[PDB]
């Protein structure tokens, strides 16, 4: 990450490292030791000899058979029996631990998972001022532990501290110091402000103070909020422990640096709980900042917030997990010794305590997310985001400014940037370039920063071309510096930012020109890249960033050489590579189903004979063209309005689409179906079903299952299945066509008399363009076919090709999304010169107007070497006038033509009464809403009845409701 | 336009180890 | 009354107070 | 307004579905039939014509 | 055949958020809808038919109740 | 369990001496560069892929002159990238070859003059 883009996936994969690494003993230690109630028994892990073994199946299997690709814990336990005083030793299987693929994925029942990142607040003391209703200033602050909790303090009116454990709850300073072993003695001389702290003692929490006993009853009295005097004894410190301080004042090592820091200490870095000075200083810091010393503390700086990693939650789920084993072997001892039997150590443990813990975590904790599989940039970018609204500057470089949710949580889900990292306190980290002076070694220059070190640093974004008659270092910049915006010498400037791609993610680093672009339309421009669907035949952009390399390579989509050597041979299945005497088959993904039914395809990069070395691409998957992504197709564009049809987003296309297969994507459905045992019997798989059509049933085999290779439709029975007799077939919902690819049967081997029996039929639909889909480019500029013409009906160039969509031009002024103009016209030029463009964004840091010195030259050389004058008209660049292909008139306005990279993509009551239409509102209605009403009422001993009263001669009826 | 990216070129990253070869290979995993 | 009656999962009751409180365009 | 000829269907022998493989062919059988569609033929003659690879 | 003969005459409400149109049978499978406008409601009886062609319908309610603006008035391409 | 990424070894003056005075069987390719020189990086892409060409045909080696200074001196480097064609044959004189050349050169050496 110092010189060039890192792996975008290495956050997940240094993090299940370090969980592996160092994350299983820091749980496997705190593992307590076992003894009875008689201390005879008494049951050890020899945690130094623990092992994890390779997983039995492959990553491909366990997504066929729906299992779980896993590794298996083995430790050594000890077990003596102090009755015959041996000792035996047995390698104790715990159970199963989860693992990752390179790509930073899980496979927990077959289903791929990824753990995002979660940000939180950091452990430590932070010093808050609130203004009361009457607008005095009252002063707080705030300790958080390692767990989340606080210990907060405050200055009330009559300048009393209180300890608010609670909304409901306070307690005294005083109390609280003096039960953790702090005499009054020592307090008042130690704190800034003695007189304030003996103004405040009242003669009977005088004589509570004076010993430490009497101090630990008084504070569980306010803590608890008890009515009664408490005895003290050691069951009520243990009680008091877990509550309080086991979850509140354990520190931990981020939160004692934290403290340290901010408090100005010096208390060594070893020490994770927290001390009666630290509480003693709070105390003190408090006072002095309502009189105006210091500064209050932001809890929106990311130098107050952590990052909690796939290796934070998986340690927690296994220590999680090491609780509940020593209560199953607490249980189990227990009964062992009741029988008066010995005890293997295995039959103390149980693996489900670890494999159940797991499972449990992926299917039903928020941070782990069923992999998004639409395309191979969903697959790279969900692992990478951050999970919680205001932009801070403590994000530039670390949090991209732009790639947001839109709904609710906008601003709760962000993404992390391309070059940032996890440093070693749970902070993100941004790389900068460091101008150091003549005298100093400075081996590496590029440093890594954190956010509390940003502030205190004059980072500069300009460059060094510009000189007058004095000398460069007096030229001026914008720089940042402790959060605001300066224009300093160069010679005052300390660090440079110089990646291009450094302040945002990977969406908005795909969008070409988008320095062109209101930001508003680069944060909708990545959500729909993400909802793009890989198509049959895949063609790279003309224009491009650059970055589309780095995501091809880091999806995973296509395939790696993992060795060097030379190809033998290639088919669609395997391409099989030689090298140094080891010889290697790589099987090919071939129509497989992805998580949102999308196509995924391997085809060939290579041929016979062809020397690869390690980490060389041998074939491309689908949205993958020569080893870069490829989302979309260049196509024949105009901008202009045609007859309404374009009307807003809609948009009008030419036949050619269709029928040229340009946006034809494969889609394969999996219908499943299970057999269950009924109380009246099994269910039953077979072809004859009572009372149905042969027609329906020709689809199926001598088994009762749809035949491979069929052509279904709709209705037409795809399992027959009998339930103990009724129709319970598998039928193809509506919407449903396609040919049957593949038929899965297998049964799961289970313990019980019947074992169910899963079948799954998966149908492939090839699906071209349509009126009503939706298309979109890079910059936001979304669209629905509403039209689809013939070829001889659409506007036509100077070279007679018609156009294949007509974009509505009144779409970019209101959006403010000018790069779409610049990308289509460089597009057309590339096509022309053959030609491809790939741009990193910000390229007027060269120069004024660099993209249209750029897009103008270009084009210009493509008029010229190809003899297309329209290319190029020096009256108007970029436009041409072009012709209507209904009546071979020219459009009297020269029109912007151009190849751009096109994606295609995956009250009422007032307003009725408000125009009088009782009887419509009457029927839209309709009482059973009401009927309902009445017996809810009833059930609250309330009766409501509805009497009319007859006009005619008054008599009172009452309605049967 | 019919380029093939080299993935080993000066610009990119070293090729990602398989998660499994990297374990084994530190020590960590046991066949 | 204060804190309100829990079940296993540390879900509080519901009682009855609670329970009663595409297109296209076209231009001809 | 102006008429051509071309292969409007394809029949194999012993093929499941259209996106199968076939051994001893390094394409597939998806593959055929785009290699098929691009096949230029002209004729002046009308009517559904019959044509054989064997 | 049929199913064009019984629609037409029949208004449907298609949810100035809700309005009454007549309807035709259209090729593909889309809702198409003029330039200047998903739930669909039939009405069923004779008395909500006649509210939704006397009342409801795009030609009656031309002002808006707010001020007595036009709410038709042509935008953007037109 | 995890292949090596590179192909080519770094090698010192002194190992650079033992393995020209003792017996070799295959062409020794001998290549002197430096981490500053741009042209170098260009050059460390060929040998890697002339080392999987010829996996034992031939012996593919490096040396740094910020290391060798006077060594690559001596052996006539006169510039970056300098290449060394050594013989298996003792008799047959070293070829040093001076630029980038195409791979494609470089294999006519090794098969026709190596």
């Amino acid at each position: 990450g110092t010189s060039t883009i890192p792996g975008f996936n290495q956050i997940q994969f240094e993090g299940f490292y370090r969980f592996i690494d160092q994350g299983l003993i820091e749980e496997l230690s705190k593992f307590p030791k076992i003894e009875d109630i008689d201390h005879e028994i008494e049951f050890q892990l020899f945690v130094e000899t623990y092992q994890l073994v390779e997983p039995l199946i492959k990553e491909r299997d366990a997504v066929y058979e729906s299992l779980t690709y896993s590794s298996e814990l083995y430790v050594s336990a000890g077990l003596i029996w102090k009755t015959n005083r041996n000792m035996q030793e047995q390698r104790i299987f715990i159970g199963n631990i989860p693992l990752m693929n390179s790509l930073g994925t899980f496979i927990v029942n077959g289903i791929y998972r990824v753990v995002i990142n979660q940000i939180l607040q950091s452990p430590g003391i932070y010093y808050q001022s609130e203004l009361d209703h009457n607008g005095i200033s009252v002063y707080t602050g705030t300790i958080i532990s390692d767990w989340g909790g606080r210990l907060e303090l405050e200055i009330d009116k009559k300048a009393r501290i209180w300890a608010r454990v609670s909304r409901k709850q306070k307690i005294s300073i005083l109390v609280l110091s003096s039960a953790m072993g702090s005499n009054l003695r020592e307090i008042l001389e130690n704190v800034c402000y003695p007189e304030i702290f003996l103004s405040f003692l009242t003669d009977k929490e005088k004589k509570k103070i004076g010993s430490k006993e009497n101090a630990i009853l008084e504070f569980y009295q306010q803590f608890s909020c008890v009515g009664g005097d408490p005895i003290f004894s050691e069951s009520l410190c243990k009680e008091l422990q877990k509550k309080f301080f086991h979850q509140r004042c354990e520190l931990g090592r981020i939160g004692r640096r934290n403290i340290n820091w901010r408090l100005n200490l010096n208390i060594p870095q070893n020490n994770i709980f927290l001390l009666p000075r630290d509480i003693l200083a709070a105390a003190d810091h408090l006072i002095g900042m309502k009189f105006g010393m210091g500064t209050l503390d932001d809890m929106n700086h990311l130098k107050n917030k952590r990052i909690r990693s796939v290796a934070d939650l998986l340690q927690d789920q296994l220590g999680l997990a090491l609780a509940r084993l020593e209560n199953v072997v607490k249980g189990t001892i227990g009964g062992a010794i009741r029988h008066k039997l010995i005890p293997t150590p295995q039959n103390l443990v149980t693996s489900t305590p670890l494999t159940t813990t797991y499972e449990s975590f992926f299917g039903l904790h928020p941070l782990s997310q069923v992999l998004d599989r639409t395309n191979p940039l969903t697959q790279i970018v969900h692992g990478r985001k951050l999970s919680y609204r205001d932009i801070h500057p403590s994000h530039y470089g670390r949090i991209c400014p732009i790639d947001t949710s839109e709904g609710i949580n906008v601003g709760l889900i962000g993404s992390l940037s391309i070059h940032a990292r996890i440093g070693d306190w749970g902070s993100l980290e941004s790389p900068f370039y460091e101008l150091v002076e003549k005298s100093k070694k400075a081996q590496i220059r590029m440093l890594f920063l954190s956010p509390s070190q940003d502030e205190y640093y004059m980072i500069a974004a300009g460059n060094s071309l510009a000189l007058n008659r004095g000398i460069q270092e007096e030229q001026v910049v914008p720089a940042r510096y402790r959060q605001e915006f300066l224009t300093i010498a160069w010679e005052e400037v300390h660090l440079r930012s110089i990646f291009p791609f450094q302040y945002f993610s990977i969406g908005a680093s795909l969008i070409p020109f988008i320095e062109h672009n209101d930001a508003n339309r680069a944060l909708m421009s990545s959500n729909m890249q993400r909802q793009a669907v890989p198509l049959s035949r895949s063609e790279k952009c003309i224009v491009g960033t650059g970055l589309e390399r780095q995501v091809a390579l880091d999806s995973g989509v296509p395939a790696i050489a993992e060795h060097e050597g030379k190809i033998l041979y290639t088919d669609t299945e395997k391409i099989i590579l030689s090298g140094n005497e080891n010889t290697l088959s790589i099987p090919l993904i071939m129509y497989q189903r992805s998580n949102k039914n999308t196509c995924m395809h391997q085809k060939p990069q290579v041929r016979r004979g062809k020397c690869i070395k390690k980490g060389q691409i041998l074939a491309d998957g689908a949205a993958t063209v020569g080893g870069e992504l490829a989302l979309g197709k260049n196509v024949l564009v105009a901008y202009m309005p045609w007859e309404g049809y374009n009307f807003e987003d809609a948009v009008l296309i030419s036949e050619c689409l269709v029928y040229g297969d340009i946006y034809t994507s494969f889609h394969i459905r999996k219908y499943e179906i299970q057999t269950h045992v009924t109380t009246q019997g099994p269910e039953r798989i077979t072809k004859e079903i009572p009372h149905l059509e042969g027609r329906l049933l020709r689809n199926l085999d001598k088994n009762g299952i749809v035949m491979l290779g069929s052509w279904v439709e709709t209705g037409d029975i795809l399992v027959g299945k009998l339930t103990p007799s009724k129709e319970t077939c598998l039928k193809l919902p509506i919407g449903g066509r396609g040919r049957v690819i593949d038929v899965r049967w297998v049964q799961k081997k289970g313990g019980s008399s019947y074992n169910p029996e899963i079948i799954r039929v998966y149908i492939s639909q090839k699906r071209e363009i349509k009126v009503g889909d939706k298309v979109a480019g890079r910059h936001g500029n979304k669209g629905i076919i509403s039209k689809i013409l013939p070829r001889q009906d659409m506007p036509y160039l100077q070279d007679g090709r018609p156009v294949d969509m007509v974009f509505n031009p009144l779409g970019v002024p209101s959006r403010m999304n000018v790069g779409q103009i610049f990308e289509c016209s460089l597009g057309l030029a590339g096509s022309l010169l053959d030609r491809h463009y790939r741009i990193a964004p910000f390229d007027e840091r060269y120069e004024q107007e660099a993209s249209r010195k750029l897009v103008f030259s270009e084009l210009y050389e493509a008029s010229k070497q190809t003899a297309n004058p329209w290319v190029f008209e020096p009256e108007y660049p970029g436009k041409s006038r072009i012709f209507d292909g209904r009546t071979g008139d020219p459009f009297e306005q020269p029109v912007i033509i151009g190849k751009p990279y096109i994606l295609k993509l995956i009250m009422e009551v007032w307003a009725l009464e408000g125009f009088g239409v009782a009887h419509i509102l009457q029927e839209m209605l309709t009482p059973e809403s009401f009927r309902l009403l009445v017996r809810e009422l009833r059930s609250l001993a309330l009766e409501l009845n509805h009497f009319l009263v007859s006009e005619k001669n008054f008599q009172i009826n009452r309605k049967e409701v | 336009p019919d380029a093939v990216m080299d993935f080993r070129g000066p610009d990119f990253h070293e090729p990602t180890p398989n998660m499994l070869s990297y374990l084994k290979e530190n020590c960590k995993v046991i066949s | 009354r204060g804190q309100p009656m829990r079940d296993g999962h540390n879900k509080v009751y519901k009682s009855f107070s609670d329970v009663i409180e595409v297109i296209v365009v076209g231009p001809s | 307004e102006i008429e051509g000829t071309c292969i409007t269907r394809a029949k194999f022998e012993n093929i499941p579905h259209d996106y199968s493989n076939i051994v001893g062919i390094q394409e597939s059988v998806h593959e055929i039939l785009m290699n098929l569609n691009e096949i230029v033929l002209k004729s002046n003659l009308y009517g559904t014509r019959n044509a054989l690879i064997c | 055949e049929i199913l064009q003969e019984v629609m037409q005459g029949h208004p449907v409400l298609l949810n100035l958020g809700i309005q009454s149109f007549q309807p035709i049978l259209v090729e593909g499978r889309t809702i198409c809808l003029h330039p200047l406008v998903m739930a669909v409601h039939v009405p069923l009886s004779l008395e909500a038919q006649a509210e939704a062609r006397l009342l409801m319908f795009s030609h009656m309610n031309l002002l808006s109740p707010a001020i007595g603006d036009p709410i038709s008035v042509p935008t953007q391409d037109m | 369990f995890v292949r090596e990424d590179y192909l080519v070894r770094k090698l010192s003056a002194q190992e650079l001496q033992d393995l020209v005075k003792g017996e070799r069987k295959v062409p020794l390719i001998v290549d002197f560069y430096a981490t500053w020189c741009g042209p170098c990086i260009l050059m460390a892409q060929e040998l890697e892929m002339l080392a999987v060409e010829y996996e034992s045909n031939a012996m593919i080696v490096k040396v740094d002159t910020d290391d060798e200074y006077e060594f690559a001196r001596d052996m006539q480097v006169r510039g970056l990238p300098t290449l060394f064609f050594i013989s298996p044959d003792p008799s047959k004189d070293a070829i040093r070859t001076e630029g980038l050349i195409p791979l494609q050169m470089m294999r006519d050496i090794i098969d026709n003059d190596m």
